[PDB]
Order: structure tokens, then sequence, then C-alpha cells
RNA sequence: CUAUCUAGCGAAACCACAGCCAAGGGAACGGGCUUGGCAGAAUCAGCGGGGAAAGAAGACCCUGUUGAGCUUGACUCUAGU
RNA sequence: GCUUGUGACGGCCCGUGAAAAUCCACAGGAAGGAAUAGUUUUCAUGCCAGGUCGUACUGAUAACCGCAGCAGGUCUCCAAG
RNA sequence: CGUGGAGGUCAGUGACGAAGCCUAGACCGUAAGGUCGGGUCGAACGGCCUCUAGUGCAGAUCUUGGUGGUAGUAGCAAAUAUUCAAAUGAGAACUUUGAAGACUGAAGUGGGGAAAGGUUCCACGUCAACAGCAGUUGGACGUGGGUUAGUCGAUCCUAAGAGAUGGGGAAGCUCCGUUUCAAAGGCCUGAUUUUAUGCAGGCCACCAUCGAAAGGGAAUCCGGUUAAGAUUCCGGAACCUGGAUAUGGAUUCUUCACGGUAACGUAACUGAAUGUGGAGACGUCGGCGCGAGCCCUGGGAGGAGUUAUCUUUUCUUCUUAAC
RNA sequence: GUCGAAUUUGGGUAUAGGGGCGAAAGACUAAUCGAACCAUCUAGUAGCUGGUUCCUGCCGAAGUUUCCCUCAGGAUAGCAG
RNA sequence: AUAUUGGCGAGAGACCGAUAGCGAACAAGUACAGUGAUGGAAAGAUGAAAAGAACUUUGAAAAGAGAGUGAAAAAGUACGUGAAAUUGUUGAAAGGGAAGGGCAUUUGAUCAGAC
RNA sequence: UUGACCUCAAAUCAGGUAGGAGUACCCGCUGAACUUAAGCAUAUCAAUAAGCGGAGGAAAAGAAACCAACCGGGAUUGC
RNA sequence: AAACUUUCAACAACGGAUCUCUUGGUUCUCGCAUCGAUGAAGAACGCAGCGAAAUGCGAUACGUAAUGUGAAUUGCAGAAUUCCGUGAAUCAUCGAAUCUUUGAACGCACAUUGCGCCCCUUGGUAUUCCAGGGGGCAUGCCUGUUUGAGCGUCAUUU
């Protein structure tokens, strides 16, 4: 006989996938030393569509605690956050909608 | 109109002139020709006429 | 219409000449020599390709320096120059 | 085409150089066999694959 | 004709490329003149001449820095001997000449002994 | 517009040798053989009865200790697991 | 009116419709500066140079590919009453 | 019996003509074949005894080459269509010129390009061959001429991708992998003006490179000019980048500008490291507003056409570039 | 037939032969596809088809036995020189 | 001491002789075909010497007819010789839908021997 | 503080060397199938063709951790 | 009876067999050991008074230098002093050189005749910008050198 299409997939010749407008790896925050033992705040800049998946993503933007940086995130918009908000990221960050706990 | 090396560029065409024939160059054009050799258009300025140039060469 | 239609189809050039050789067999997506290897570093032949390395061997073009060196092994490889003999 | 490289232009003047028939006195020469330019191409006939 | 090589080995680098600028020009009102006449075979010789003021030239410089680098190792590469790159790269007579004590004193004492077998 | 006739230009398929029938016998359906009918140079435009016309060492059928594509609880193995 | 550019809007999407070089701006206050004299070349004027390769022509019932000067094929711009 | 070659011998034949070829001329043999005569030709070749083999053809849809009948035959009928005269020439249905009649009818039989070709472009001479008739003509033949850039492209960036390196496999040609378990790199300012850049320093963490003549992108327009080239030449008028550089201008003793309530303005109007923002930078369709070119049209100033009759008439010029 | 989109198409690029690609016809993968093309192994093997070259003289058959994955073939006896 | 179709330089042959011998005696791995890897021919001979035909004449020319060179143009760069198929011209003969063949002889043409 | 050792780097540091070509003959490594077996699978082609690495004028082997069982021979190579 | 068809002969055609040649091939023997980073083989483009090719050569280009021989080369033209000669030749030989662009191919690249850096020097009123000439700038690895890193580590301090 001949290989199958479902054997043909693993060459991932044409069957790679489309990757021209994902907007990026929307990852969380690194646990660097600033969540462990306290919190960050952060602003939600921009909720943006993704190509690919039905669910929107946030730019979240913290300011780097070692240089004079404002290093920014991918994540994953959660339902109820908003352009504008502030985002707390830590271990004694409030339980609400929009923090990384 | 001369017929230059093809290795040469305009800076050395327009020092080359200058030294052989104690003459000013106003510009150069090149051009490669069908014959896979090179072709300068070599322009003077006012204070030179090629006409009594080219003869002094010996081609007229 | 796979035939003569089709034939007027073809505009593309698949090889480009080749430096090494230039027998316009440098494919050009996979930028490697389809008759003499290059880029490779060695040269592309085979022993089922008789006919093919009888046609790019030694002696098949100008031989420009290794043609001499026959001669100057029968003259012992002396070095300086005649004297006037 | 018009947009061209350096190596097909120089190629190609290479094979206009050649394009041109004997040359008449090479006939003359003393035990000469050559009696026409065998390789003698023409735009029309055969194409140069360059 | 032409120039006579001989005679551009006694003069100096400095009349020499005098010689060979003057040759340059030369030529220059040749290739000036051929294009009107319909031959002219005298732009050989020149041509010829050039070659040979240029080669004597080069043997000048080229014995001034083997007599600079004379008495001395590490000469220029390309001063050195051509012989092969294989035989270049063999070793040198001394060096395939070196022999241990084990055999040094062997040889010296008991070399092949030339004899005859008549009676 | 062709075919047709003219000036110019000018192929191919195919061709053992060839080209009128009846019957006979014959590889059981002859252009040739036998017995008969007959039989007159050189030919032109058509025609589709015949030349079992041409185009292919039948693709059907069968045989061969000749294959291949495919299938599977065939035989013998094997990657992977 | 035709063609084309442009603007402000609307419809549509489980589709929401590239990347970098490059260019500018802003925040910040390092440093450098004034009096018989200093500072700005993001104002104007004034000076010099700008290499290399391509450039002709056809682009098709005759220049490309189809054994050819082949009723085939081959991407596109302008478009009068 | 015959053929290619070898040992022996006929002190064999031959430029006073060897071999070959042709010959409804002769002779021998049952035949394979052998011999002779005549013509043509020009340099080698046989009889006999033996030796040796790439040694004898009617066929293999045999191989290569060559040639017929077919046969002056099939044919040379798609794409509306030619005609008259003059010139040239040996020769004109086909070339040139004029006239007439037509067609393509602007998603053309028009004017430019991309891919491809490579000199086919243009001039002169020229028709043995090719243009399935012709040929004085030709994209043919012979000989030459012709492609001019800071601004148009490439050259730079990156995309999907390709691909070194540090390494890891693989006997191995090589495979993986592009920031990965790398000590991975370079810019500004000082210090000495024995002076090369050692030495004062701080800053930087990305990370080879290749990959689009339709993507992204610094800047040139008009007129004229050739047999044949032009956003490239010439004349004029511009702009961009890079680099040196002086004057005018601007500003300060309130040391690094003022005015406007404001949106903001101007000729400028110190600002290193570092950081932030914007441009680059983006779908398609629908209708609506505006601009540009064209189209249509009035008066007027010119030119051409019709005019038996009519037509203040029909056609045509009245343009304005980058900056 | 369809004709505003599951639309048409250029250039770039990726996918390579028991492999690709397939809105699935065993279709397409350079006029080649139910396993491309190129060279080599390779003068591949054939119980089968076709052909197999000078003369004369003398002699002159067989289609039958037995065994064989044997039945279009061989071995064997016989017939012949 | 052994091996050797590659390289270099030699000596040979009961080898082949231009469809043979290497694919290639020659501007042969060339002309040419394919995108490519690769595939791949044809093609030697005037004469001792070009002495390669001066000159006249017909034709637009190519060429023809003379003249000439040469031992020979029955050697004219389509060139040593120059077969067959196939073809033209002249001569001979036969032919009512094939032709060709055999035995025998008439007729016509030609011919050897013998004297 | 200074001077060593070990280990690991850097330099367009001084001097070099490997590559690539050719590859008939040699030393390895990988490795078929056509075919024969009147089928065919072990077997055979063949420890061969193809593929890869590595030399020379020869290579390789070579002076026994050998052969023998004789009254012992005595590197290797080749006939 | 012509024509036409068929057969043969002569002459003339078409064609290239045969005959006779051979600077070629093939096979066997003999002798020799010699490519390349000091840049091979190969490729591209060029070079002659008139060459397209083959053959030769590389911007010093059918070649320069050196040695030998000793009068040519030749299709045409030209040059003659170089002809009792330190000298013709498309001569042989070849020990000195040149050897464009590439190529294992080496500053980085390459479907580009694309893009840098360092050293010396020259010009433009210039270490910085532009241009010219010359020399450089690959990788693995060995030996040596020099500047270094590591609480890996010894000794010494204060
Ligand atoms: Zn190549």
């Amino acid at each position: 006989g001949r290989v199958i299409r479902n054997q043909r997939k693993g060459a991932g010749s044409i069957f790679t996938s489309h990757t021209r407008l994902r907007q990026g790896a929307a990852k969380l925050r690194t646990l660097d030393y600033a969540e462990r033992h306290g919190y960050i705040r952060g602003i939600v800049k921009q909720i943006v569509h993704d190509s690919g998946r039905g669910a929107p993503l946030a730019k979240v933007v913290f300011r780097d605690p070692y240089k004079y940086r404002l290093r920014e995130e991918i994540f994953i918009a959660n339902e109820g956050v908003h352009t504008g908000q502030f985002i707390y990221a830590g271990k004694k960050a409030s339980l609400n909608v929009g923090n990384v706990l | 109109v001369f017929q230059v090396s093809m290795k040469a560029n305009k800076y050395q065409i327009k020092k080359a002139v200058k030294e052989l024939y104690e003459v000013d160059v106003l510009k150069v054009n090149t051009l490669v020709r069908p014959n896979g050799t090179k072709k300068a258009y070599v322009r003077l300025t006012a204070d030179y006429d090629a006409l009594d140039i080219a003869n002094r060469i010996g081609y007229i | 219409g796979k035939g003569t239609p089709s034939f007027g189809k073809r505009h593309n050039k698949s090889h480009t000449l080749c430096n090494r050789c230039g027998r316009r067999s440098f494919h050009v997506q996979k930028k490697t020599c389809s008759s003499c290897g290059y880029p490779a570093a060695k040269t592309r032949s085979y022993n089922w390709g008789a006919k093919a390395k009888r046609r790019h061997t030694t002696g098949t073009g100008r031989m420009r320096y290794l043609k001499h060196v026959s001669r100057r092994f029968k003259n012992g490889f002396q070095t300086g120059s005649a004297s006037k003999a | 085409a018009a947009q061209k490289s350096f190596r097909i232009k120089q190629k190609m003047a290479k094979a206009k150089k050649q394009n041109r028939p004997l040359p008449q006195w090479i006939r003359l020469r003393t035990n000469n066999t050559i009696r026409y330019n065998a390789k003698r191409r023409n735009w029309r006939r055969t194409k140069m694959n360059i | 004709a032409g120039v006579k090589a001989y005679e551009l080995r006694t003069k100096s680098k400095e009349q020499l490329a005098s010689q060979l600028v003057d040759l340059k020009k030369e030529l220059a009102e040749l290739k000036v003149q051929k294009l009107s006449r319909p031959s002219l075979p005298k732009i050989k010789t020149v041509r010829k001449s050039i070659a040979c003021v240029l080669t004597v030239i080069n043997e000048q410089q080229r014995e001034a820095v083997r007599q600079l680098y004379k008495g001395k190792k590490y000469q220029p590469k390309d001063l050195r001997a051509k012989k092969t790159r294989a035989l270049r790269r063999a070793l040198t007579k001394f060096e395939a000449s070196q022999v241990t004590e084990k055999q040094r004193k062997k040889q010296i004492a008991f070399p092949q002994r030339k004899y005859a077998i008549k009676a």
C-alpha cells in the first residue's frame, strides 16, 4: 500500500501551524522574586483578538523590578478584564478577577 | 569617447585622463558594450576643447 | 491539455550557471549543483557514471600546472640556471 | 531579459564574438582541411541554454 | 628586434623605471595609429619589449631580497624550493640519518665484512 | 469554400509477385491451380462490392514451473511497540 | 458621465485582515557655558563627492515555449464618439 | 570451391599497366567455381604445399546507408478583400511610392512592460540556401553601428523559508539543531599629548548570514536631440545623502526664546546616558462627498473641407512639468 | 456551467519514488504513474517466437517405451550415421 | 621476490582497416537533445606539383561552348577508382486481363573451333 | 599582600600541518539484487557491483602467544 | 503503325559499394615513480597585424627570461639587420618569472562581478569623510610564546 494521511502529518511539511498573525506566546508572568513574597501591580493596555483561537488576549504591562524598564506580558484575557484595569500579581494579592494568585 | 578597462571605475578614469592628457574631466559615463568591453564618455570642462585634443592624440 | 498547451507555461529556469563547473546545473532553490556536486567540498562522481567521470577528469582541461611536473622530475627537480654551456 | 546579471551579458558577448563565418585565408593554409565553421550558431535555429 | 635583456641588466632600477613608462607611452600611439591604417605588426615588438623590461626589473628586486634574507632561516615562501608538496614535507637527510647509540655502536663494531670465496 | 482544370510547389500510408469472372478441388470462402466464360492500346471524374484493404508480435480465452498492483486467520519474516 | 485618486461612514467575520531596516518626537538633567564677551550647523546662505552591474529590441496567428515563421499556451498597465 | 592473414617455394605476374569495376563475347568443370578476350583504371597481386580464423547470406517486423512504385498524386480552402498606375529590375499578383476599396474598432490587428530570448534593434550591400507560390523584399545572407544614471532598478530589510557556528548523532558521504548545557560581542566619552592607543571609567545582552527587479524603501522634471539611446545625452530648472566649513541671523549678566486664557504659533531658540511613544504599518464590499484626466459644450482668434441647393456650417490648434 | 467568492492568477517557498501530494478519479508527481526519470548491476533469465551464410557424393529416421510439479520440456530405450 | 585497463616513457603483433578498429584516424566527449542527472553522432583519399582553367564568345547571373594546364579533366576543390537498386537518351525486340520459367525447334542477330 | 602549581581560555601571537583532485593495482568499512537451484524461502551470485573512509611506488604482510608429532621445521611475500 | 510497358547493350545520371592506402585504434611485453594551502584537477573570461575553432598562453597573454642548435617564418602583409651573429625560428630545451576571475578556495558574501575591517602611503584646507596604490584579516589542530579566568589550589603576609 501507501502511507496514510494520519501518517503523513508527522513529517510536518504542509501540516504545520499557521503563525504569521498569531500575536505571541501567551504565557504567564515569570516567578522571579516579587510574587513569592509580595505582589506587583500591573496595567492592562489593550485586549486584542488572536488569529487561530477564539479567546481575546490582554497586554499586561509591569515595571521591571531590577532595571528602568517596562517589561510587558501577554496574558489570556479573563471575561471581565478591561483596558485600563489594574492587575496585581503576587502571593498576597487580593481575590479579585484579573489577579494572578 | 574612450575604450577603457573592464576593471576600471569612474574615479580611475577621471584621474587617468588628467595624468595622460593634462585635461580636466567634468563627468564620466560608462557602459559595458555588447562585446564585453567598457566604453567611457569623458566630458571636459569648458576650459578645454576636445577637438584640439583628439587630433593631439592622433585620431581625427 | 497536458501537452502543447502546457508547454507554453515553462518560463522559470530551475537551474542557473554553476560557479565551479559552469554547466547550467546549479539548482536554484536547493542551492546545490546537479552535476559536480557543488557547493560540497568534494566533486560528485560515481563508479556507475563511468562515462560522466571520463567527461570531467584530469586532462580534459588546460592542465595549467600539472603538465610540466613530469619533465621537472626528469631534471631531478633542479634549481638555479644554466651556465652557458 | 532587459534587466540581467553580468554573467549573462558577459556570456552573450562571448557568443556574439564567435558568430561569423570562417576567415577566408585559413583555407589557403598548407595542409588545411577546415572547409567552414561547424560551430556557427544563429538565434533562430538552436538555443544557447545559458 | 626590440630590447636586449642583457643590456637591461646593467642599468639601475631608476633607469629601467623610466624606460618602462617610456615604452608604455610608445605603445599608446601605436594603438592610436593602428585604428586608421589596415595592419601594424610593429605593436608586437613593443609589447614584447615591455615584457622584457618588466621581467628584468622583477629579477633585480627578487635578488635584492634573497641577499637581504641571505644566511638565515625563514625565507619568504615564494623564494623557497618548489620541489613537491610531498617532497617538501619529506624528512631531511640529517633527520633521516639520525641513529640510536644502540645501533650506532653496532654499526661501528660490526659492519658487513667484505668477503670473497675462492679458497 | 472545396472537390474540378491550369502555373508554381509537392509528401505519406502501404507494396512477395500482382491485379476479369463461374464452378471445382484445395488449410473445409482463389488473382494465380483445373475445366470453362472470355479477352484490344492509352485513359479521366466518381464510387465505396472486393483486395478475408491499412493502422497494433489479440488488451478476450488458454498455456508458461513469466510478472506486477491489491487483500487476508496463506507460508516465512520484520520495523515499531 | 467614464477611469482613477482621496475622505468621512456603514456592512461583514468561530476570518478582525505581515516583519524589519530606517526616520522622528517626547521624558531625564550629564556636561558645557556668558561681558569687552560667549553659545547654537534641528534658521538661511556659501563648498566637495556620490562607486559597481542593468539599460538596444520583441514580448507574440513570425523574436518566448510548443521538432517550425504552429488556428495552442503565456502575468500585467493606459482605453475615444 | 571460395575469403582475410601466416611458413615455404614458383630467382611467379606487373607503370610496355597490378588490383578493382563493366561486358544477352569465348573456353573448362555435374557444381561450388575457374580461365580468357574487349572497355575503364592506376600500384600492387597470384599458382602450388602447408598453417590459421572476426571465412561464404534471401529472409531474422535483422543493423547502417541508399533508392523506388505510389506520384507530378494527397494536397498548398479557418482568421470578410482586393484593384489601378508609376518607379526599380533580366524578371513584379507579392518590393517601394501614389490613388481607390476595406478591416482591427480602445478587455484593439494600438502604445508600454514582467518571465524568456540574445542582437532578433539600425544602416549598407545582397538572393546560392530559408520565408511549403514568388521574391528585386525579409526577424534570411555578408559587413558594420548601437544600450551614457547620486535621483529608474538592483545594491539594504525582513516574510514563508534556507543556512553556518557551539555542540549532539552517524562506520561514513553527512543528519539534527539557529539561541540552543558557549568565557560568543562594541559604542561613546576621557588620560598622555615619550604615543600608540596602552591606560581613567561607565553603558550594552540582543546575537552569523542568505532569502522579494510585484512587499518595506532618501532624492528629477520639462523641452530638445539619433539610422538606431535616453526620467541616463544636451539646455534649463531641482531635490537627497554624506562630509568638511565661514558669514548673516538667532540667544545670554533673569545664563541656555518669546507670544496666545486656550486648542496652539514662529526662521532658529544647549540637552549626554537611559527610557517611552509615533510613523514605517497594512482586509474586503456597499453607497455618499471632493479632486485629477478624459468626455460633452458656448463665445472669440487662426487653419483645413463642402458649397446645383442649404448650412453664422463640419473637422482641427488655443498647453503649462518636477520643485 | 460558473461568474464577488470553498473565486482566478503570477512570483517566492515547502513537501521527492514504496516516497510526496490527493474535496478520493488510483488521480497528479515535466506529453511518463496501480510505484517518475537518469546511470549502473546488465550481453539480467526464457522449457517460448523469429533467423542461422558454399557445392557435390554416400547413408538415412522419429512422433513410440518408462520416469519426472511430467502434458509446448527433459532424462531413458528404440529408430539413424 | 608479488599486483597493476590510472600516470610517464618505450618496444612490438599470424590484431582492425574508415558501417572495421576505442564513441571518436578529422576543430570528439565535439555538433546536438533534456530542467536535470545524463544522452551523444556524422565526417579520411584531386594531382608528383594548383600547374585550381589566362583569354574569346552566349547569358541578368549561376553557368554553357571554345581555348588552355596536366601523363591523364574517363582527375575540375559536387575532385582516386566509381558497383547495385533507381533514372534519362539512342538502338533492337515483344506485348487481346500480368510478367518471369522448362523441353524442343523455326526465324533474326552474333560467335568459337577446324581448314 | 605577593609569588607559584593545576586546569581552562584568548590573540590577524612564532612556526607549521589536514582538506581537494586523481583512485588501474592496496588497507579497511558498508553492502545488494539480477542469476543458479528447471518453482522457491536456507543456500548461490558474493563475504561481489554500487556507497564511504585511508595510502604508496607498490601497498599490505612480516621476524611466531607459528607450523608440526618428524630423525622435527623455523619472518613474511609470490610461483 | 506511334505512344506506353518490359528486357538487354552503349553513353550519360543517382548513389557511394568495392579495390588499393593509413600521423588512428587495439592487444602484449619493458622501464620509471612525479599532483595540491609555496594553492591541484577543473571552470569562466580574455590574449595574435589579419582566427571562429582546435592547439598555446594569462593584462609580461599563440607568450617573457635562461640554455642549446644555428637561418629562417610563410596563407598574405610587414620587418630586415638578427646573418663570420651575445643570433631567425609557430625550433628544441627550460633551472628564472608572470600567471586575469574562480576553484579544496581561505575577510563576510554570491542567481549580486555585493558588503566590511586593519596596516603603510598619496590627494581633496582631514586619525574621524570621500578616493587611489601596496600588504593583510578562514577553520580544525600540534609545539612554543604572551595577556588572563577559576575559594581548583599552595605558600606568604598584615
Ligand atoms: Zn557544478
